[PDB]
């Protein structure tokens, strides 16, 4: 199996199109009084996280191409140091996208389950504070990543990082539809597109984009720690480019199934 | 003014038939929603019958379902009530009512003790 | 009952009685001030944003 | 330098 | 009897009628063609004022164009500074559900009513540390919907129970009461003068109430539900009534008649609140729609449109110097636009 | 930038520190509107509530559940003209219904005005906890046999009890039938015309009964479930 290339085009392109996306986020979320609660400051702060993983590997595409490029050739010394920069900035921002995915959860979590106290323990100073915690560690953790990087130990902790923020994702996410259900079958004893489905359909949505388009790339650090030579861990290797990729198009698809599936957020664009 | 003047009444022996009619002036006859409010001697303000804007929809109570029905028409700004196989209880001042809000669906204070959109009433007598 | 009926037609003859003026005089009162007070209006003409407390 | 995107595609 | 009554009400009914069509020539459509068209008239929000919790019910502007008190439902007054955005005095309520406030000319008193039944008159320069509640006038049957101060020991309310009031505050009774309307009455204007005022009610009336007689002295109809708002004219010659089935009219006092009714096929949401610039010429009324439009008094037209709120508008006033527009809406801000050139 | 701007931004801040404080009492709390008539057993449920409790138009009762505070307020001493004042209603978590059901005369009157109340505009989203007031006057009134039901509704000849239902013990299943065939009357009106966006929940409330916070409790937290779970595009 041969290792992948593919098109600087298309990192340039879901850089755009994401970027885009998330500035029109931001700018929908500044643009109305009435949404100012915390459950908009973690869709922010995850269109921040986006835009960052798009602009990073967008920057990185383009220099790329300058140095593979005849065009003004770089000192071998100056590439190196003037990598760990963008790549730091990738893994920060590619750490911080899955803390505010949990964080989203976490608070939607909260608002169910505790329906009535939500108030009195999710203050917006609470909020700011978890998001900035939030950015300050996944900062820390990124630089210490890259920086630190042949070192065995940084892959297992991103290993465990994911794999713990994806099932208890998942686990928050079924108990809420669970719960849903039996709302609606409660629903249906009154005396006279089924919820049942609606419900599904968002989890599954919800919970499939996180997987079909993170767990890709953390399998291919599994398989790099620990299958390097039978080929059948290579030819899964093979594809880099294309689990960025993978990453990437989910930073295009998040500020799509968050932040736009409110109606405030839906008329607050169609007005601007 | 909002003018709700009333025909009908008289004294009708029990099983007897009328045609109450209430004639409308001074608003927009299409628009609104009315309905039949009839008050008994000794006894309070109750509701009887009601037709929506394009009557589509009709609704009366448990003591009229068999026996009265409501009809409206637009073109004459009128609204009816037919009256048949009367009971004694059926005595009483009739009243009817305009729902004050125009292309709504409420019916807020329509047998209200004192209101504003209301006729002046007719008697209906059964022996 | 009788005394309120009484009521509202001794406030109502009162109603009958009023010296009223005719229309293209009593909207010729008005547009009439309009012409007189169109140059101190500031949401009609608008001020220029020199002598203008909101900017 | 062996230049790529981002990191860790080999060991 | 008692229809021998009716049908001499019913006369007098006829003989009205026929007076009012008798001078009634010309219809202002038509002696307004020569009058050239206001325009487009654009406005654009100078300032936002935030922080009330709920819904903004009252607003009212003072003597000096630039303190404005506003009411929420959150059981507060604010008065804020709209040049500065500022603050100066944020007075809690005893009831949380208040529909009305006002600003006494002197500066020196507001007032608030609501479900409670009570008018609060609060005393604000005392200089000592607090604010305080001056008086409690309380005697009214249903719920107050607007009061408005003639001077410092005079106030008019208007309430649920069918009735309007004059109450002297040191005195704490009421000197007078009109009563007349037979639906609960929604607002009341008080003339330039300060010798009249006008107010409309549920059932479809408005009226002039002579203050130092105490009788009702005009009354008029033409409206098909609740009127929600009233204003007085620059001058107490004229007033514009907002009514439930989305439609606006002007009414003179000495014509005794109809004179304009401002109506689109698309309006169907009704009106809240109505104000007159200070020309006559700019009548703004808010809207259930979530907007306000500007109308233009000689010509029916909108010629103007005012958008920008995310729930109902609730409040509407103009400065005494025309400068400002301050609109208080569902959404708990207010607004305060002015125009450009 | 004189001292009289100084001391304008210190007033500002100091104001906006109280409206803080305030707000944070405010959104910690929720706020109930109390209904019915005078038949009904709406001045026991207040007395008889005042318990660990932490002229007018307004009474306002303050009670805290499980330290989760509630307001509630009934219009007393106001006019039966109800379709202006009740628009100021329209952010409350729950209106609270009282219906006399041992009345059989004005209880097409309370389904008319629950009627009114549902199809209301700016009242839309607000659910209404539905409470069926004076149940042992109910079921010693269709246990004596006098004033029959039949006659007042014409549809209970035909009505045979709903498998969901769930009795007490020792319970005539002619009591149970009325009991749940009042409720099925306030139901259909309840589910002919509103969305999904607001519900009804009944509860066969007695005069005497020591448990009606409780049931406001539990039916504002589904009142608040429901509407986040249809936020998020569950349910
Ligand atoms: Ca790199």
């Amino acid at each position: 199996c041969e290792q992948v290339f593919i098109k600087p085009e298309v990192f340039l392109s879901l850089g755009i199109v994401s970027l885009l996306e998330n500035i029109l986020v931001i700018l929908a979320v500044v643009r109305n009084g009435n949404l100012h609660s915390p459950m908009y400051f973690f869709l922010c702060s995850l269109a921040v996280a986006d835009m960052l993983v798009s602009v990073s590997n967008a920057l990185e595409t383009i220099m790329i191409a300058i140095v593979h490029s005849d065009y003004l050739t770089f000192e071998d010394q100056f590439i190196q140091h003037m990598d760990n920069i963008f790549d730091s900035m990738i893994c920060i921002s590619l750490v911080a996208s899955i803390c505010n995915l949990l964080a989203i959860a976490v608070d939607r979590y909260v608002t169910i389950f505790y329906a009535l106290r939500y108030h009195s323990i999710m203050t917006v100073r609470k909020a700011l504070t978890l998001i900035v915690a939030i950015w300050v560690c996944c900062g820390v953790c990124g630089v210490v990543f890259i920086v630190y990087s042949e070192s065995k130990m940084v892959i297992v902790c991103l290993i465990t990082m994911f794999f713990a923020m994806m099932l208890l994702m998942g686990t928050l996410y079924v108990h809420m539809f669970l719960f849903a259900r039996l709302h609606v079958k409660r629903i249906a004893a009154l005396p006279p597109q089924h919820s049942c489905m609606k419900g599904a359909v968002t989890i599954t949505i919800l919970l499939g984009v996180f997987i079909f388009c993170w767990a890709p790339f953390f399998l291919h650090l599994v398989l790099i720690i620990t299958c390097p030579t039978n080929p059948y861990c290579i030819c899964y290797t093979a594809h880099f480019n294309t689990y960025l990729v993978l990453i990437m198009c989910n930073s295009v698809i998040d500020p799509l199934i968050y932040a736009f599936r409110s109606l405030e957020l839906r008329n607050t664009f169609r007005e601007i | 003014q909002v003018q709700l003047q009333e025909s009908g009444g008289g004294l009708v022996q029990p099983g007897g038939s009328l045609r109450l009619s209430c004639a409308a002036s001074g608003f927009t006859f299409s628009n609104y929603k009315m309905n039949w409010v009839r008050q008994a001697p000794g006894k309070g303000l109750e509701w009887v019958s009601d037709i929506s804007q394009s009557g589509a929809s009709i609704s009366y109570t448990g003591s009229v379902k068999g026996r009265f029905t409501i009809s409206r028409d637009n073109a004459k700004n009128t609204l009816y009530l037919q009256m048949n196989s009367l009971k004694p209880e059926d005595t009483a001042v009739y009243y009817c009512a305009r729902c004050p809000a125009p292309f709504t669906r409420d019916c807020f204070d329509v047998t209200s003790t004192t209101y504003a959109y209301r006729g002046q009433g007719t008697q209906v007598t059964v022996s | 009952s009788i005394a309120q009926a009484r009521k509202l037609v001794e406030q109502l003859k009162m109603e009958a009685n009023i010296d009223r003026i005719k229309v293209s005089k009593a909207a010729a009162d008005l547009m009439a001030y309009c012409e007189a007070h169109a140059k101190e209006d500031p949401l009609l003409t608008p001020v220029p944003a020199s002598e203008n407390p909101f900017r | 330098y062996v230049m790529g995107h981002f990191r860790w595609d080999r060991f | 009897e008692l229809d021998q009554l009716r049908q001499e009400a019913e006369q007098l009914k006829n003989q009205i009628r026929d007076a009012r069509k008798a001078c009634a020539d010309a219809t202002l459509s038509q002696i307004t063609n020569n009058i050239d068209p206001v325009g487009r008239i654009q406005m654009r929000t100078r300032r936002t004022l935030r922080g009330h919790l709920a819904k903004i019910y009252a607003m009212h502007w003072g003597t000096d164009s630039r303190l404005l008190v506003s009411a929420s439902q959150d059981g507060k007054l604010i008065i804020w500074d709209s040049y500065t955005t500022n603050k100066v005095h944020a007075i809690p309520l005893r009831s949380s559900w208040v529909m009305t406030c006002a600003y006494a000319p002197s500066g020196n008193y507001v007032a608030c009513g609501g479900l409670d039944n009570i008018c609060s008159i609060y005393n604000l320069k005392t200089r000592e540390g607090n604010v305080r509640v001056s008086r409690e006038l309380a005697g009214h049957t249903g719920y107050l919907s607007c009061c408005r101060f003639l001077d410092d020991n005079q106030i008019v309310t208007s309430s649920g129970d069918t009735t309007c009031a004059l109450w002297d505050i040191e005195t704490g009774q009421q000197t007078t009461t009109f009563t007349g309307h037979t639906g609960d009455v929604m607002s009341l204007s008080l003339a330039p003068d300060t010798r009249l005022f006008v107010s409309g009610a549920c059932d479809a009336s408005a009226k002039l109430w002579d203050v130092r007689e105490g009788m009702c002295r005009q009354t008029f109809t033409g409206h098909e539900s609740d009127i929600n708002a009233i204003c007085f004219f620059p001058n107490g010659n004229a007033f514009a009534t907002g009514s439930d089935d989305a439609t606006c009219r002007l009414f003179d006092l000495r014509a005794d008649q109809e004179l304009m009714t401002y109506s689109h096929d698309n309006i169907i949401c009704g009106i809240t609140s109505v104000s007159f610039s200070k020309s006559g010429r700019l009548l703004l009324a808010g809207y259930d729609d979530f907007n306000c439009n500007v109308w233009d008094a000689l010509k029916a037209d909108r010629a103007g449109v005012l958008a920008g709120h995310d729930n109902r508008v609730s409040c509407l006033g103009v400065t005494d110097d025309g400068m400002a527009v301050a609109t208080g809406s569902w959404d708990s801000f207010l607004k305060i636009w002015n125009g450009s050139s | 930038l004189s001292a009289e701007d100084k001391a304008a931004v210190e007033r500002s801040k100091m104001i906006e520190k109280q409206l803080q404080k305030d707000k944070q009492v405010y959104r910690a709390t929720h706020r109930l509107l109390l209904l019915g008539a005078d038949n009904s057993g709406k001045s026991t449920i207040v007395k008889q509530m005042r318990i660990y409790h932490v002229t007018s138009g307004i009474f306002e009762t303050k009670f805290q559940v499980d330290k989760v505070n509630f307001h509630m307020f009934d219009v007393g001493a106001q006019r039966d003209e109800r379709r202006k004042w009740i628009q100021c209603f329209n952010d409350v978590t729950a209106i609270i219904f009282v219906v006399d059901s041992s009345d059989y005369n004005r209880l097409q009157e309370a389904l008319n005005d629950f009627k009114s109340i549902w199809n209301n505009r700016w009242l839309r989203t607000i659910s209404v906890i539905l409470f069926l007031n004076k149940q042992d006057l109910l079921a010693e009134k269709v246990l004596a046999g006098k004033s029959k039901i039949e006659d007042y509704f014409p549809e209970f000849a035909r009505y045979t009890t709903p498998e969901d239902a769930t009795p007490e013990p020792g319970e005539d299943p002619r009591v149970t039938r009325a009991k749940y065939f009042i409720r099925d009357e306030f139901l259909r009106i309840s589910t002919a015309s509103g969305d999904g966006r607001h519900y009804c929940y009944p509860h066969f409330t007695c005069s005497v009964d020591t448990e009606n916070a409780r049931r406001i409790f539990n039916d504002c937290r589904d009142i608040i479930q429901r509407m986040h779970l249809r936020q998020y595009e569950l349910l």
